[PDB]
């Protein structure tokens, strides 16, 4: 697939989308035969040439002056351990990174993107804009503050929290729930159709939620909704 | 016959083939001295140590330096004995490497000097001392709460700026002054910057003339980092056995010795032990430690600085090292900031010797009472913080009044601290410090200010300082 | 029949085994028939193990390999300034040849004990937290350790940029990275003007493992050239973990006995050799110095792993960066509690030393006694004074990207913080206070700035209070 | 007044007991964590050496 | 002729390999050219595997190895009482040679099912806590388990001292201990007068691993000599954990695949062999008895570790000494909750057991 | 063999109820470990009250164990076991101390030893 894409990148100068179903299977297949090839095992049973092979494969997928290839790859994490050597070596080859955690999946939030571990080189004030950068940083700060409160909440209850921390939890739960979305391909799993939300609209909605306009809304109204307009309309169905 | 040839080089490991029937013994030292025969060769000056007999007249050795430039078939000569380092009065004030060659620029030792083998068995059963004897160090806190034992091993724990170097220098000075015994410093895995700083500090303090320093640097091979401790111990054993002195031995970090042993085992190919260590971890530690003992004619006491991997005291290296220790000293940054010197933790520090059978009933009782009072003061700290001291009952206030004075009296003015404070130093006998602490506990000096106890020697110096304060 | 030639027996995974080569030295360079180079690492009884420094797909069993008679070495000189180069000394940006007239061996002995001098000159990184709490001196080697996406590269780039007005030569070694990321880093350095005194060494992920293995040593040699010429050099290793992994791969391919976590037995010796060549030279052989900033990437904050423990033991100090601190709003993310500098205060000026002690105590008394803030909302004990001072200190220690601060301005702002001139400004306005205070300083405190820059000491406290009060009466709080 | 004083004293005692219990639980969990870490290192090194010498 | 003479091929880490020795038998003693003893471990088709019982530095490949014709044995007798010897029976106290007149094999079968009797005679240790809560009988095997510096050695020494006026033979085996500590123990025993009936077997930490591995078996053989003559013997193994570590070392140097905590698969059998020899013989066998008090050193009080669990699975009960209780001033820190005697009470006298 | 058609319907129900209460107690043990029984709701407190007594009544004194503790052993029919556990589940003996349920056989011995002690 890589050489098929490289032909278009080099000879015709086209813009190429490269999708890889699972790049971890390349590593796994390479490791399945190392012992038969006669090489001594590495740390977690991987082949000794893990990093070399991964780099030799990944470094060909780049944009040049003759053409550009943007590649989206799905990377499997064995046993949810992000310290596994294959994802650990793969991390250094990427510009933008999306992390999926099954803790959000167990709670019914999809696409279940981790709001903190996800990173991107494009999140800069001069690249995306000052207002967008500040609202994203505020959302990340609120979620980071919320993550610490769960440990003491699960033992001492919400009643012992201060008025500031109660509001922090109140807004953070709503932000986390509004991070959900309904996909077009998710009809088979949700019944309801999907939606397409622009960046300006999502930035505006998260700014409003950070400001606290919708503190009175129930938290369930933010589940797989798209925009905040659909949140306030879905609230009417519950009598709020 | 004494000539071999290099047959196989793989990193720090070199295999040498000898003539049939003339193989060198284990732990023997081999020498390679080569001059570039042409433009495609480099000069070599390397020393090897025999490790195994592989059969077919071949021997596996570990290099004491870099093996770069070695060529198969080049000549190797056998010295017929293990590594030998100079011993005697010539080693005082000098800095050596693992080979026994001087590192400093003061010149080389003449070939007519006596040299002793690095590897030797421990002293026999009937040559040991029959009774436990206490070593007086002259430091009040050490002599009271964590007494030292002649021939015993003491662990040292502390922070970055607690004052471990100052304590070591003061111990060297006091022992040389009051017992006539020299000290040896073994820099196992010593950083070069730290070694240079330590050499300059020793020269400034003047204890350099009474000490011999051996440095095994970080950039040296695992064999050298293994054998530095042994060569320092060999240098100390001469003064134990011949002069009959009581000698002090300092080890930079024994954990680096164990790690060097593990690396050597891994290079040799032996299967790893429980947590990746060498199978011979206990054997190597015992071989090192059992030579630090007290005999009928002298003794060697050793101070180890110990690193605990991942703060786990159950880890095999700390577990094996702790089996040989007789005492423990912990240095506290809290006390260092509070102005307490030496910064020795009065509660965390422990010693096997603090038993009435060997230290004395009065000494034991006084030490236990002091520790109990300090524990009570530590317990009262949170309530003293939250509420004023007046709120405490009269008994608790009396306890605090005693405890602050005791805590200040645990400090001492060191001889080597004159460079910092201008004032001289003191050497306090154990009986003197016991009597002083007993008098303090009995309330003899409750009316004196707490700053008169700050940095003194005898208990009378507190009275003199109070009289001068007025 | 001659002993300076051999034939290849086995080829695969980037290594070759050849019969012959009777007189080859350990670590010597060898040349294959097709023109690629190799290094002889294993000298067995009947064969030589060779690591290949290029594409091995053109090498076949039975072809010829020849001696070169020399140890691996790289070009050194002033012509490398402003260039990006591979570990072998060949340019990768085009722009023509390098035109270097001198060379230096990769493996060289480190300076001895008697050749060195105590570290006494500060290395100004332009970061307030580093300059105040974990000082770095010229000749010191300081470890920068943390997880992924935490700011280690940003710290290194800021430190390199801050060296513009100081007689310091910088070398950046990129190991195992993307060539796109290296290109971006070089572009940022060119934009900020660092290429006038910076050298870049790259061993990307697509390069053979021996090149990643050899890159930091090439950087060390290039630095040592200037150091022994009498100048000061700063060398940065962006990942030692990738270099260690490459060495592990080579050792496993050469069938050497593995140790803990499959690493070879001399992995500690490798890094000790690398990091022991940074030194501060005595005046007897020139006052030049070389300082090193190795990087280590931890996994889930585990600093007890093999390589992290080795590098922590080897280095003179550690700067810990935390992801929770990064996401809490502390962009520098330096954990002052765990970060340690073992040369500190010898690597600071008097003005900085006279405020750093108070700053450290304030930060410690905040970090401990933290978690009382929620119950400190109910005002109790007047501990709220300590809480407010700690909060303002934390707000002061924050910094932005690629904006290093002059040491005199750092000293002035830390003095203002520690003397209580910020106690009535809310924490929300501390950043604005500092930003406008810098402009007020460069407008009306040139005498104080010049006094600090010349005498390395604080100005008169009365004049300092006068200037601070004059600015503070004009600062509007909102 | 008596009720408020009793309530404050009871809260203080309960929080002290809870803190002590939490400290003891932390100690036991740390011991278990260290044992598990040692076991994991042992298993990984044993597998490494077995695979290496199985050739 | 290589029937009774061999030649060394490999030397290293205390394990040697020899060529020849066609008539040697498994488990035989061999003698090296410099007088160092060895044990024939493996009889390969072409070579012999030998375990060196001493300093192996003086052994070089190409040296001569000759047969002794005797299974691995130790000297026994009444002349060994009051002496300090190594696991090979060589005196180390410096009082001259030991005039024993017979030997016993180190490896010997344990008494059978029908050769034993129920334990019914009390072994008075002289310690109130043990004699009340955890009674010990003659022929019982009781484990003493605890952390470092908790009083196990003191308990053993007090038990040995209490046997002054009772017809008991005491054997103290110190595996991996410090020579200074063994010297102090010997001096205390001499001062209290226990050397009239005590044999001390020592193997310090600086000795090679095979000697530490062999020491408990030499001690139990010396005890069995008196046990099978109608007398009563008490044997104390000062540390079985040291022996287990030494045996793990030896197994790893033999390249045997390790198991749990890198210990070999036969680590259980190692201690079962040793502890199954202590028994109470029947009237038909003479009525003699042997009592064993093995020691195990735990880490942070972890009684569920592999070696402690293995030793608990063998003995007839255990006495647990608790570190924090020891530091609280209760020096005989018997943890009554975790200490039990399975065959006690039947040996306890009637007056005490009410 | 724990099936309704093998052991009987009431046997199966009693066993399932006992297992359910024990599972709930096991779940609560984490909270009781740190902050005790004070913050438990009235339902959880009753669950703990019943579960401790059930767990103690699961103990028995053995004939063989007479050599270790001088007490004689007991043999308990399965019908008596079912009746006793059903009575404990129904809350008949909530007022008895929990230490009276240890090392006894039939449910009558619990009452007998509770009467022997203070009650
Ligand atoms: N007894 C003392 N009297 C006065 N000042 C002291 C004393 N001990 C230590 N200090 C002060 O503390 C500083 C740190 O002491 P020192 O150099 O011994 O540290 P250290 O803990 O041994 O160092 P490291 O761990 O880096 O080797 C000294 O430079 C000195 O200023
Ligand atoms: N002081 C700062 N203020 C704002 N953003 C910062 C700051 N420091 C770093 N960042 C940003 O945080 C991210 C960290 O990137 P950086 O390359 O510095 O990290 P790294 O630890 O080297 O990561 P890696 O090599 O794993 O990608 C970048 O997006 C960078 O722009
Ligand atoms: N009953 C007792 N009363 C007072 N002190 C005691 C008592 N029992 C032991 N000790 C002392 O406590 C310490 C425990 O040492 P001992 O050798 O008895 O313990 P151990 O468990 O064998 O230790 P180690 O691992 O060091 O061999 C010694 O100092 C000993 O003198
Ligand atoms: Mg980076
Ligand atoms: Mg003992």
């Amino acid at each position: 697939g890589l050489t098929m894409a490289e032909y278009f990148r080099d000879e015709q100068g086209q813009d190429v989308l490269l999708f890889i179903d699972n790049i971890f299977r390349f590593t796994q297949a390479g490791s399945e035969v190392s012992a038969l090839l006669g090489r001594m095992p590495s740390a977690v049973g991987y082949q000794p040439t893990l990093a070399t092979e991964m780099g030799q494969l990944q470094e060909r997928i780049t944009s040049t002056a003759k053409g550009s290839i943007t590649s989206i790859q799905a990377i499997y994490v064995p046993a949810d351990d992000y310290t596994d050597p294959a994802p650990a070596t793969t991390f250094s080859h990427l510009d933008a990174t999306t992390n999926l955690e099954r803790k959000l999946a167990e709670m019914g939030i999809y696409p279940a993107v981790d709001p903190l571990a996800s990173t991107s080189r494009a999140l800069a004030p001069e690249i995306v804009g000052e207002e967008h950068y500040q609202v994203a940083r505020k959302v990340q700060q609120t979620l980071q503050r919320y993550k610490e409160l769960q440990d003491i909440i699960a033992i001492l209850g919400m009643d012992e929290l201060s008025d500031e921390d109660k509001l922090v939890v109140h807004r953070a739960r709503r932000i986390q729930f509004f991070l959900s979305q309904n996909f077009h391909v998710a009809e088979q799993f949700t019944g309801q159709p999907g939606s397409y939300v622009p960046v300006k609209e999502t930035v505006r909605g998260f700014k409003e939620i950070l400001e606290g306009k919708y503190d009175h809304l129930p938290e369930d109204a933010f589940r797989l909704v798209g925009r905040i307009e659909e949140v306030v309309e879905k609230a009417k169905a519950m009598g709020v | 016959m004494t000539r071999g040839r290099v047959i196989q080089v793989m990193g720090p490991v070199v295999d040498v083939k000898f003539e049939n029937g003339h193989l060198p013994a284990i732990y023997n030292a081999l020498k390679i001295q080569h001059k570039a025969r042409n433009e495609n060769e480099v000069d070599i000056d390397l020393t090897l140590e025999v490790a195994l007999h592989l059969g077919d007249d071949t021997v596996r050795t570990i290099a004491m330096a870099s093996t770069d430039g070695l060529i198969r078939g080049m000549e190797v000569i056998d010295t017929g004995a293990p590594i030998s380092v100079p011993v005697g009065e010539v080693t005082l004030g000098r800095v050596f490497n693992v080979l026994g060659e001087p590192i400093d620029l003061e010149g080389d030792i003449p070939a007519d000097a006596r040299r002793d083998p690095i590897h030797r068995p421990a002293p026999k059963f009937e040559e040991l001392a029959t009774e436990v004897e206490i070593l007086e160090t002259g430091i009040k806190v050490v002599d009271l709460l964590a007494p030292y034992i002649k021939g015993g091993k003491i662990g040292l724990f502390g922070g970055a700026g607690v004052g471990k170097t100052v304590l070591i220098q003061e111990l060297i000075h006091n022992i040389a002054q009051e017992h006539g015994g020299i000290s040896v410093f073994a820099g196992v895995g010593e950083r070069t910057r730290e070694g240079n700083d330590l050499y300059h500090e020793m020269k400034d303090s003047g204890v350099i003339s009474k000490t011999a320093m051996v440095f095994g640097q970080m950039n040296e091979p695992p064999g050298a980092r293994m054998r530095v401790a042994l060569t320092g111990l060999t240098m100390a054993e001469y003064f134990r056995d011949e002069q009959g002195q009581d000698v002090l031995l300092f080890i930079d970090n024994i954990f680096r010795f164990t790690q060097a042993g593990s690396e050597v085992s891994a290079l040799l190919g032996r299967m790893p032990s429980a947590v990746g260590y060498q199978p011979t971890l206990a054997t190597e530690m015992g071989q090192l430690q059992e030579r630090i003992t007290s005999t009928a004619k002298g003794s060697i006491t050793s101070i180890q600085a110990i690193y605990v991997p991942a703060d786990d005291y159950t880890d095999p290296a700390p577990a094996t090292t702790f089996s040989h220790l007789d005492a423990t000293t912990n240095l506290e940054r809290k006390l260092a900031e509070m102005g307490i010197y030496p910064a020795v933790d009065p509660l965390a520090s422990t010693s096997r010797a603090l038993a009435p059978e060997i230290v004395g009933e009065e000494h034991y009782q006084v030490a236990r009472k002091v520790q109990q009072t300090l524990q009570r003061y530590k317990e009262l700290q949170d309530i003293i913080a939250i509420l004023g001291m007046d709120e405490l009952s009269d008994e608790d206030k009396l306890v605090v009044h005693r405890a602050r004075r005791i805590q200040f009296f645990l400090s001492q003015n060191f001889h080597v601290a004159e460079q910092f404070t201008g004032q001289p130093g003191s050497y306090v006998p154990v009986k003197e410090t016991v009597r002083g602490f007993k008098e303090i506990l009995e309330g003899k000096y409750d009316h004196l200010p707490e700053d008169a106890f700050r940095l003194v020697g005898r208990i009378e110096e507190v009275v003199e300082k109070a009289k001068a304060m007025g | 029949q001659v002993s300076d030639v051999g034939t290849v027996i086995q080829v695969g995974d980037g290594i070759a085994r050849a019969h012959g080569l009777d007189n080859v030295m350990s670590g010597e360079l060898v040349e294959f028939a097709n023109g690629v180079m190799g290094m002889a690492l294993n000298l067995e009884e009947n064969n030589v193990g060779i690591v290949i420094l290029g594409p091995y797909t053109g090498i076949k069993e039975g072809d010829e390999v020849r001696r070169t008679g020399r140890i691996m070495e790289v070009p050194v000189g002033e012509a490398l300034i402003g260039r990006v180069v591979n570990p072998l000394g060949q340019p990768v940006d085009g722009l023509g040849p390098v035109e270097t007239t001198e060379t230096r061996p990769i493996e060289s002995p480190a300076p001895g004990v008697m050749d060195r001098r105590s570290v006494h000159e500060p290395l100004q990184t332009g970061i307030k937290a580093i300059d105040a709490l974990v000082p770095i001196g010229r000749g010191q080697r300081e470890l920068i350790i943390g997880d992924r996406q935490t700011g280690k590269t940003s710290v290194a780039i800021d430190t390199i940029i801050n060296q513009k007005d100081q007689n310091m030569i910088s070398i950046y070694v990129a190991i195992g990275q993307k060539e796109s990321t290296v290109r971006t880093v070089v572009e940022t350095l060119r934009k900020h003007g660092a290429l006038d005194y910076t050298i870049v060494v790259t061993a990307s992920a697509s390069q053979p493992a021996p090149l990643l293995f050899l890159a930091p040593y090439a950087g060390v040699a290039m630095g040592e050239y200037f150091m022994y010429k009498g100048k000061h050099v700063l060398v940065v290793y962006d990942d030692l973990s990738k270099q260690a992994a490459a060495y592990r791969e080579l050792s496993l391919l050469l069938r050497r006995p593995p140790g803990r976590e499959a690493y070879p037995g001399d992995i500690f010796y490798l890094h000790s050799r690398l990091l022991e060549r940074a030194a501060k030279l005595s005046d007897a052989k020139g006052g030049g110095s070389l300082t090193a900033l190795p990087f280590v990437e931890t996994q889930a904050g585990d600093i007890s792993a093999y390589i992290p423990t080795n590098v922590i033991s080897i280095t003179d100090g550690q700067i810990f960066l935390q992801s929770d601190l990064f996401f809490s709003g502390v962009r520098p993310a330096i954990n002052a509690g765990l970060s340690v500098s073992r040369v500190g205060g010898a690597a600071q000026i008097k003005a900085m030393k006279k405020v750093a002690g108070t700053l450290r105590l304030d930060l410690a008394a905040y970090r401990e006694l933290e978690a009382f803030a929620q119950f400190g909302s109910d005002l109790d004990k007047a501990t709220q004074a300590k809480l407010a001072r700690g909060a303002r200190t934390v707000e002061v220690l924050k910094q932005d990207l690629h904006q290093p601060i002059p040491v005199e301005k750092q000293v002035l702002i830390i003095y203002a913080l520690t003397r209580g001139f910020l106690d009535d400004i809310p924490v929300e306005d501390v950043r604005r206070f500092e930003k406008e205070f810098y402009l007020f300083l460069d407008q009306n405190g040139q005498h104080l700035l010049e006094h600090i820059r010349t005498t390395k000491d604080l100005p008169n406290e009365d004049d300092l209070n006068k200037a601070i009060e004059a600015f503070k009466k004009t600062f509007v709080v909102s | 007044l008596d009720a408020k004083a009793s309530e404050h004293a009871a809260r203080m005692t309960a929080m002290k007991n809870a803190t002590d219990n939490a400290n003891e639980l932390i100690r036991t969990l740390t011991l278990s964590y260290n044992r598990a870490r040692q076991a994991a290192i042992t298993q990984e090194i044993t597998e490494i050496v077995a695979g290496a010498n199985a050739l």
